[PDB]
């Protein structure tokens, strides 16, 4: 058996700083895809608010 | 014996199993089979007999003494090529190997040999356009023989588009010529060679000059000779021109019946024009194998002034002219196959990126040559001063013949500018010669262990390791001395080209 | 032989063709009779594909390449038997022998293809076993 | 009268047994098709999750007209048994609109016939052309 | 235990084929017959009180060259393409009436009109260029240039 | 030289447009009658400016 | 990465590319139109080239299916038509019958069994 | 020697014999050159295209437009649809004019 | 007879190489050569039928079989021909094409009405 | 008016394009043989035209086939 | 009224304007009818048949097999009409007026008693007169069944 | 082949840095943007993904979590720029 698409494993981490780099490689990731987000789902707000909105809830 | 064979070596090759010293003792086969062709060709053709003519099956293939001495020439040539797939070109593996990945390598050589040597004998506009097809169709597929490269397969497609639209030309000429006259053997149109439209027979031979590379056309023959493995593009750059060329004398022969004017000055337009971008064009050029395309397209421009001429001195230089160029050609490619164990090795700028299709690509790649071995680098100068045409070599008397039979017929214009066009060409031909040995006296003490032959592992250390394979030392020597010796046995060499008749007599 | 009887049977099946396209732009109810949500182009939803309901977005086998590929110098040579057919008598044991070689010599070549088993899927990508095998020190 | 095979749970087994030999619903003309584009009916055989929701409102888009609706089982119905679940649909009359519903859990075979027939008698009704005539 | 319910469908198929080959059959017969009758209306339909017992002619396959020469010399003897007629001496209007088909000899629309297929080497010199024309033009002239001899 | 050669570089190109219209224009030749020659030789030597 | 991604012979050392009329860097400015001028091979296993990351053919063997006798998501990525992953998403039947039964007794809890596996 | 010009039944076709008569002349051993060959040559082509008689119908029909000859009365009488091969127009005693069946022989 | 069918090939092809659902263009590639591989041997049998009468019209073939039926002397070829007939009209057990548990309805999944019967 | 080469304006931008030009024009030829041998009731022409036909189609497969593995090239990483 | 005229009419506005390879595989589609319906008519009805045996049943399907292969991806009203009109004018395809305006026929004559189809000639003389041109193009399709798998054929 | 310049990918990096809110309105291929622009963790990836966006490039994590000064940008895109690949009808037509 082989994982799917754009999997990752499950590890615990231990250290805070580790987790940060982590944290913010993922933020670019949702970034990239971001265009794409708005092609493959047909949404009806330019990429710019998606970007906009994925920013907001890292803050959280 | 070359058909019945090819079944053999098709249904074997099919069972045993894919190794490499399997696909290179089959080659050694088809190497056995070219040789009994040759023996059993040689034992019942003769030129005594085959002088007046004779027909064969139905008429539809017609031999006589000049379509005869070619065929000989075609299974020599094709001996000397297959000894390099036969046999080790360098000896390293690594290199050798791609001679030896493919199966099929010697089964398509085996088709094609069978196309090249049927064409000239043709003698029907209905064969005639399924053996050019059948010698067509070989040289897509040996283009395409190692598909997993990408230049190569890029190369056939190329060449399959162009001969494509070469051989409808050609098809298309000949339904003109039933269109007028409802026959279709060439003796039959003979008889109304003063009441056709002697045009169609040029439309068929603007497609014959495609495949042979002539300007305008030129421009995907130095494409395609750029691309293609220098093992393969040993082959395709000279094989279909003696086949070819063969044919387009017999077919100027039957048009210089009616003697038209209007014919003659298009095709010396076509000659006059492929000798400007024959010299001009390989002035800037980096690569070698374009360097040789545009040398081939100069000789074969050469070629077919004493095509054009067609005169009794015509026979004679075209026929001596199309052996000396093809052992010189043989000779080069054979050099370059295997001077690439000199080539350095990187322990930076430029990026030069070589691939195992074309160890050896640009002309400063042959870089003290003079160094690394001395007699091997004299072989290379007096194959390309042939080409130049430096006295008494064979290439003098090749432009010498030429000249005889251009001038004799008028062509006064086309004779002077070959001879403008051959010293420019020898600038870009002196470069090699240049790049060879120029720069020896600086290099002559150099601290050199990095070269590609340094890779070879040491045996013994006690005996004599030779850097060179046996046969094509062998071969190279041969031919390098007879392209320089030529002078000893020249006049017996003449003499025995008198004799190859078409329909001279009396 | 005259055809103009089967002239007349093309033209009609001509002008069957037409008839059946439009039949039902004639016969349908207008889309205001049924629902009037929309016409097929509007409807996007309806004029759409069938992913059997969830939403998504040809690197075929060579095998079928060469399936295809192969199948035309094999119907080249069953379309040049068809002469033989219908002069089958008049050429007499001459003309048997030759459509024999003619049909030997292409045998040839099925045999290179049934050695070769050049029309066979393969599995190079997957179907692997290895022996586990210990490495005691 | 052909359908389209929109069976999710134990209520389907009902509906492939209609098809059986003993009921044969193919002897009345009913052919169950795998595709909106040949199907005309859509049965809700089984629950309608959450998760199912989106999926069987965009199959019911893809349906040309005319369409009907046929509710089988307490699940489409009204959730059924699963009406108090987090992750259940109660009733699919909340995503598409339905024309005819089966009751019973699962119905009996002939109880989805019946219904298959209530809803014939009531396609046998429609005015869709003399609607035009008149009522337009 | 035999269903007929299940070979009703079998039943019509046969009628279905048994229409289309009973009518085929019969009308091309009858029409066939009819227009081998006489060279005019008023004899095809009606049929004489001394005539005998009426002949049918059955529709002919399988057909060669011969078939078509020998069909318009039936037509005209008989002014039908399958007329029958066995007299020793033909008509008086046998001698004047033979029919020689005149057609043109022209290239096909689509050779001559493709935006691809027209374009080729030498069917541009038969169209723009004059050399082969003004050759063969010389030897029409020169027919009526011998008539004085 | 230098001239000449920086014009014939330009032309060698993998291109089958390329390729096949000089093909086609190569069938004027055939068209055109035979005293024409010069003024294509002329019209040549024009193009290499 | 996510979007896209770009030997078996000796490195060649290539030093000192000249023609016969000058040497390269006489004539780089003007080679980037010389097409036989280009020191890039195009077959050579350090060629660079910018492939975009197209995603395997994923085929939806989605619940309006016959062979899916429930509601089943079935993914499936492939090589051409050999299967290479394959990705059921089950729960589209989730009806949470264990959060379900922990509100009935023992014998109402009972009926939720028969609905489990319909056969 | 090969066959050429073979008839769509095997035999000689109507320019064969034409075309024979001039392999006889070429190949014939009592000629000197291929003068006396040269009328047999251009009857060949003649049989096959016809140029020249098509020609002297060119100026048959020329030469009676600058006399005014009126067509119908030069020319000989013709029938576009076969259909209308009526026996009225075959000359047959008692014959119609309705049309003739070209359906089905 | 021969040629009219293999006109119909193309049109059964052409009916998914215009359109993007998965399902509907997934049955052209292997459309194409089922039809196109059983094509061959249904054309070789009808061949050999016409060779042992040496004529290609329908009628001449079946008045040559008044005296014997050419299910005795070539039974095999009548299993080859109907084998054949079943793959080329797309017939179970030939049915990989409209596989109703494989690719749904083939290429009819995005046909309906007037598309659908023709 | 083709001899401003208008055929050029009719071919698309394709290699397939080209390909199918190729037999575009050799049908020409083709339909040119089949003309004149019908005229002379000559079957040497129609010889001659299944000969075209045969060998017409021999060289669409090899031109197929150099660019179906010209497609496949590309498409090599096959790392999966 | 001719109108095969107007089929290539049709044929020639959308070759000019074609874009995808779905269209220029019509093209040829719309090519080879025109071809056979022409030869069906007037000609020739066996080579006809042949063409529809040959291209349309056996190379024309091969070309959409490939396109589904290969890739499916990615000019003014005026100045096609102006285009095609100016190629309108001028369809002789040749110069010789007599030859295209004067018509000709044949005599026929009952010497031949062996009738027998075209088909059974071009066997009797493919079989007999040029069976090296028959045996050569069995050689030429062998040697393409060859060449297809070493170029395709990946191991 | 990549035909990008130094100087001109620069215009192409400053034009679309202008596109974030910062103290220090002006940029130069020194520009940092922790100081010389102000930005904290969400504002600097949003840049580099814009630039990212722009250059037909993409960062990998080791230098995109390091970056402090702006020329070792334009050191990155002008070693990382790749044509796009051409589909195979259109190289050779
Ligand atoms: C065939 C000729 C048979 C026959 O003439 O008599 C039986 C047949 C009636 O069968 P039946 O009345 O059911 O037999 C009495 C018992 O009911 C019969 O009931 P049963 O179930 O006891 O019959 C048993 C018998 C089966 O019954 C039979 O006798 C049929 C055997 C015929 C086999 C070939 C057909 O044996 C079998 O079950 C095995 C036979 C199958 C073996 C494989 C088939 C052999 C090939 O008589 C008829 O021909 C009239 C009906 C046939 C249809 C005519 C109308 C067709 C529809 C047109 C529109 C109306
Ligand atoms: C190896 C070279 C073998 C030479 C064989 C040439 C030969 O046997 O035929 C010579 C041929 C004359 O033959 P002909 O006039 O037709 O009548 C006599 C026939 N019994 O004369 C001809 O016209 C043939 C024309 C081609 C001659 C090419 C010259 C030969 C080149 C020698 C290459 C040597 C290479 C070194 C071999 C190394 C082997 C390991
Ligand atoms: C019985 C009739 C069968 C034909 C029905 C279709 C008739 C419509 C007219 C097309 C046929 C005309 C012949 C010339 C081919 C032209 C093909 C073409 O250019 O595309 C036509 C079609 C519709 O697209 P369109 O809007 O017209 O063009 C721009 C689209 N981007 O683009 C498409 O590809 C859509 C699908 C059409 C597929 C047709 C396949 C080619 C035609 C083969 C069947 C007919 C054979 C030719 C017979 C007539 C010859 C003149
Ligand atoms: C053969 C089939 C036989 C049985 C089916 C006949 C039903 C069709 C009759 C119909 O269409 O009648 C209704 C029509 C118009 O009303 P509509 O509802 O808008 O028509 C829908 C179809 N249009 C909008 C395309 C026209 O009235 C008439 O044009 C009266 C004459
Ligand atoms: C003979 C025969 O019975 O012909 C009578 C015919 C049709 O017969 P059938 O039994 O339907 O033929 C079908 C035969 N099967 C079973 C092989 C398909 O029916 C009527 O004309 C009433
Ligand atoms: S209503 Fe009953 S039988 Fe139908 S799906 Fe729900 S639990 Fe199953």
């Amino acid at each position: 058996t082989n994982p799917t698409a754009f999997a990752q494993t499950t590890r615990y981490v231990k250290d805070s700083t580790e987790m940060r780099t982590l944290v913010l490689n993922l933020y670019r990731r949702y970034l990239r895809h971001s265009r794409g987000f708005v092609n493959n789902y047909n949404l009806d707000i330019p990429a710019s608010q998606v970007r906009t909105k994925i920013r907001q809830e890292f803050e959280r | 014996m070359l058909f019945t064979s090819l079944l053999l070596i098709i249904v074997y090759g099919s069972l045993v199993n894919k190794s490499h010293l399997l696909t290179k003792l089959i080659n050694r086969l088809g190497l056995i089979i070219i040789i009994y062709t040759l023996l059993i060709h040689l034992n019942i053709n003769t030129l005594e007999n085959l002088s007046i003519g004779i027909n064969m099956f139905n008429n539809l293939l017609l031999i006589n003494s000049f379509n005869n001495t070619i065929i000989e020439l075609i299974l020599i040539i094709c001996i000397l090529y297959v000894l390099l797939i036969s046999f080790n070109i360098t000896g390293l593996s690594i290199i050798d190997n791609l001679n030896y990945s493919k199966r099929t390598f010697i089964v398509i050589v085996l088709f094609n040999i069978i196309g090249l040597t049927l064409l000239p004998l043709v003698n029907d506009i209905m064969i005639l356009f399924i053996i050019i097809e059948l010698q067509s169709y070989s040289l897509y597929l040996l283009t395409a023989i190692f598909n997993e490269s990408h230049n190569s397969t890029k190369s056939a497609l190329y060449y399959f588009i162009v001969g494509s639209i070469a051989s409808f030309i050609i098809l298309d000429a000949t339904v003109s010529i039933y269109d007028d006259l409802g026959l279709t053997n060439i003796q039959y149109i003979l008889m109304y060679i003063d009441k056709l439209e002697i045009f169609d027979l040029l439309c068929l031979l603007f497609g014959l000059f495609i495949k042979i590379g002539l300007a305008p056309f030129y421009s995907y023959s130095i494409t395609i000779y750029s691309l293609s493995p220098t093992i393969i593009t040993n082959y395709i750059s000279l094989m279909p021109k003696l086949s070819i060329l063969t044919l387009i004398y017999i077919i100027m022969h039957y048009i210089n019946i009616v003697n038209n004017t209007d014919l003659n000055y298009v095709i010396s337009f076509l000659i006059l024009i492929s000798m400007f971008i024959g010299s001009f064009g390989g002035l800037n050029v980096i690569r070698i194998k374009t360097l040789l395309a545009y040398s081939s397209l100069l000789n074969v421009s050469y070629m077919l002034l004493a095509i054009l001429s067609n005169s009794n001195e015509s026979i004679i230089a075209y026929i001596y002219y199309i052996i000396q160029y093809s052992l010189t050609h043989i000779n080069i490619f054979s050099i370059i196959l295997v001077i690439s164990i000199y080539l350095p090795i990187m322990n930076n700028m430029l990026n030069v990126m070589i691939t195992k299709y074309s160890p050896i690509e640009y002309i400063n790649q042959l870089k003290n040559l003079f160094i690394n071995n001395i007699f091997i680098a004299i072989a290379l100068c007096i194959s390309i001063f042939s080409l130049i045409g430096i006295p008494p070599l064979t290439g003098f008397y090749g432009k010498y013949l030429v000249l005889i039979s251009g001038l004799n017929n008028g062509y006064v214009l086309l004779s002077i500018v070959l001879i403008i066009a051959s010293s420019i060409s020898t600038v870009y031909y002196a470069t090699i010669l240049k790049v060879l040995s120029f720069d020896t006296l600086s290099f002559k003490d150099i601290i050199s262990n990095n070269l590609i032959i340094n890779t070879s592992p040491e045996n013994n250390n006690n005996e004599i390791k030779p850097e060179i394979s046996n046969v094509i030392s062998y071969v190279i020597s041969s031919l390098t001395l007879i392209i320089l010796l030529i002078i000893i046995q020249y006049e017996n060499i003449v003499k025995g080209a008198y004799l190859v008749l078409l329909y001279n007599w009396v | 032989m005259l055809q103009d009887l089967f002239n007349n049977y093309v033209i009609l099946v001509g002008i069957l063709g037409l008839i059946f396209l439009g039949v039902n732009y004639f016969i349908v109810e207008s889309p205001r009779m049924d629902e009037n949500n929309g016409n097929i182009s509007d409807y996007i939803e309806k004029s759409g594909p069938f992913e059997c309901g969830f939403s998504s977005f040809n690197p075929i086998p060579i095998a079928f390449i060469l399936v295809a590929l192969l199948f035309l110098p094999f119907d080249l040579e069953v379309s040049s038997m068809l002469p033989y057919i219908v002069s089958i008598y008049s050429v007499g044991i001459y003309g048997l022998i030759i459509f024999i070689l003619f049909l030997l010599i292409l045998i040839v070549g099925f045999i290179y293809e049934f050695n070769t088993k050049s029309l066979s899927i393969t599995t190079i990508l997957h179907k692997k076993n290895k022996a586990l095998v210990k490495n005691l020190y | 009268f052909w359908p389209m095979t929109f069976g999710l749970a134990c209520c389907a087994v009902e509906m492939m047994h209609v098809s059986a030999p003993r009921y044969d619903q193919d002897r009345l003309g009913i052919i169950f098709r795998a595709s909106p584009r040949q199907s005309d009916i859509m049965i809700v055989a089984g629950t309608v999750t959450n998760k199912m929701a989106p999926a069987l409102r965009q199959v019911y888009d893809q349906m040309p007209y005319p369409r009907w609706v046929i509710s089988m089982g307490s699940c489409a119905n009204g959730g059924g048994y699963y009406h108090y679940s987090y992750s259940v649909v109660r009733g699919v009359d909340r995503i598409v609109p339905v024309d005819i519903y089966v009751p019973g859990c699962p119905p009996t075979s002939e109880a989805l016939m019946y219904g298959v027939f209530q809803l014939q008698k009531k396609m046998m009704d429609g005015q869709t052309h003399r609607m035009w005539y008149r009522s337009y | 235990m035999i269903p007929f319910e299940a070979l009703i469908p079998y039943a019509i198929m046969f009628a279905g084929f048994c229409l289309g080959g009973g009518v085929m059959n019969s009308a091309i017969t009858a029409d066939i017959t009819k227009r081998a009758r006489g060279p005019n209306q008023e004899i095809k339909r009606n049929v004489g009180e001394d005539e005998g017992p009426r002949n049918y002619t059955k529709p002919r396959y399988n057909t060669d060259q011969w078939d078509k020469y020998f069909a318009v010399r039936d037509l005209r003897l008989t002014g039908s393409l399958r007329g029958q007629s066995d007299n020793a001496v033909a008509e008086e209007s046998f001698k004047t009436n033979s029919i020689q088909p005149y057609s043109n000899t022209r290239r096909p629309w689509v050779l001559r009109r493709h935006i691809i297929m027209k374009n080729s080497p030498t069917k541009w010199a038969r169209k723009y260029s004059s050399r082969r024309d003004e050759r063969e033009q010389e030897i029409k002239d020169d027919y009526i240039r011998g008539m004085g001899e | 030289s230098t001239f000449i050669s920086s014009k014939l570089n330009k032309l060698v190109f993998l291109n089958i447009g390329f390729i096949l219209e000089i093909i086609v224009l190569s069938w004027l030749l055939i068209v055109f009658k035979v005293s024409l020659l010069k003024y294509i030789l002329l019209l040549i030597i024009f193009i290499i400016l | 990465n996510d979007f896209y991604d770009v030997n078996d012979f000796f490195p060649v050392q290539v030093d000192g590319i000249e023609s016969s009329l000058g040497k390269y860097e006489e004539f780089a400015k003007d080679a980037h139109e010389w097409e036989s001028w280009n020191l890039q091979n195009e077959d050579h296993p350090e060629y660079p080239v910018k492939r975009t990351k197209i995603r395997h053919f994923t085929l939806n063997f989605g619940p309006q299916h016959p062979a899916a006798h429930g509601v089943l998501r079935l993914i499936l990525e492939l090589h051409g038509e050999e299967i290479l992953r394959s990705d059921p998403h089950v729960g589209l039947l989730h009806r949470g019958t264990e959060k379900l039964i922990e509100s009935k007794t023992y014998m109402q809890a009972l009926p939720y069994f028969d609905r489990l596996d319909y056969v | 020697a090969p066959l050429q010009q073979v008839g769509r039944h095997g035999g000689p076709n109507k320019c064969f014999g034409e075309f024979q008569r001039v392999v006889e002349c070429m190949t014939n051993a009592k000629h000197d050159s291929y003068e006396p060959c040269n009328n047999l040559k251009n009857d060949y082509l003649e049989c096959r295209k016809h140029k020249v008689e098509r020609y002297k119908a060119f100026l048959m029909q020329k030469h009676a437009e600058e006399l005014g000859k009126d067509p119908e009365e030069i020319g000989a009488p013709f029938v576009r649809k076969r259909r209308f091969l009526t026996s009225k127009t075959l000359g047959l005693v008692d014959g119609d004019d309705y049309e003739i069946g070209v359906e089905k022989i | 007879l021969l040629a009219s069918g293999s006109i119909g090939v193309f049109g059964t092809v052409i009916v998914g190489w215009m359109s993007n659902s998965k399902y509907t263009v997934l049955a052209t590639v292997r459309t194409t050569a089922q039809l196109i591989s059983y094509e061959l041997v249904l054309t070789t049998v009808v061949f050999i039928i016409a060779l042992i009468v040496s004529s290609l019209n329908i009628n001449v073939i079946i008045e040559s079989q008044y005296n014997i039926w050419y299910i005795i002397p070539f039974f095999p070829l009548c299993l080859i021909f109907f084998i054949s007939a079943l793959a080329e009209t797309a017939r179970p057990p030939f049915d990989n094409v409209e596989a109703e548990s494989e690719l749904v309805s083939g290429h009819m999944t995005e046909l309906s009405a007037s598309p659908f019967v023709i | 008016m083709d001899l401003i080469l208008l055929m050029l304006v009719a071919v698309g931008l394709n290699i397939i394009d080209i390909y199918i030009m190729i037999e575009i024009l050799i049908m020409g030829c083709t339909v040119n043989t089949i003309y004149s041998a019908s005229l002379d009731n000559d079957m040497i022409g129609l010889i001659y035209s299944l000969i075209q036909i045969i060998i017409a189609g021999v060289e669409s497969a090899i031109g197929l086939s150099i660019l179906v593995n010209y497609n496949r090239i590309r498409n090599s990483e096959e790392i999966e | 009224m001719n109108l095969e005229i107007l089929d290539l009419s049709i044929l020639g506005f959308y070759s000019l304007i074609s874009s995808n390879s779905f269209e220029s595989i019509a093209i040829l589609v719309a090519t080879i009818m025109p071809v056979i319906t022409e030869l069906w008519y007037n000609y020739s009805q066996l080579f006809a048949l042949l063409y529809t045996l040959i291209y349309v049943g056996a190379v024309v399907i091969l070309f959409v097999f490939i396109l589904s292969v290969i890739n499916e991806k990615e000019s003014g009203l005026f100045i096609l009409i102006l285009v095609l009109l100016l190629d309108d004018l001028d369809d002789n395809e040749s110069n010789d007026n007599d030859y295209n305006n004067v018509y000709i026929t044949d005599y026929a004559d009952w010497f031949n008693n062996y009738n027998e189809s075209d088909l059974s000639v071009i066997g009797n003389l493919l079989f007999t007169e040029y069976a090296l041109l028959l045996l050569i193009i069995s050689f030429i399709l062998l040697m393409s069944i060859i060449g297809l798998i070493l170029i395709v054929k990946k191991d | 082949a990549s035909t990008l310049t130094k100087e001109d990918v620069l215009t192409r990096s400053v034009s679309v840095l202008r596109g974030f809110e910062v103290k220090t309105k002006d940029i130069d291929l020194q520009t940092t943007f922790v100081q010389d622009l102000g930005m904290d963790s969400l504002d600097l990836n949003d840049a580099l993904v814009a630039l990212e966006e722009e250059f037909d490039v993409v960062f990998d994590d080791k230098t995109a979590n390091e970056i402090k000064t702006v020329g070792e940008v334009v050191d990155f895109v002008l070693a990382n720029y790749l044509p796009t690949e051409q589909s195979i009808n259109h190289t050779i037509r």
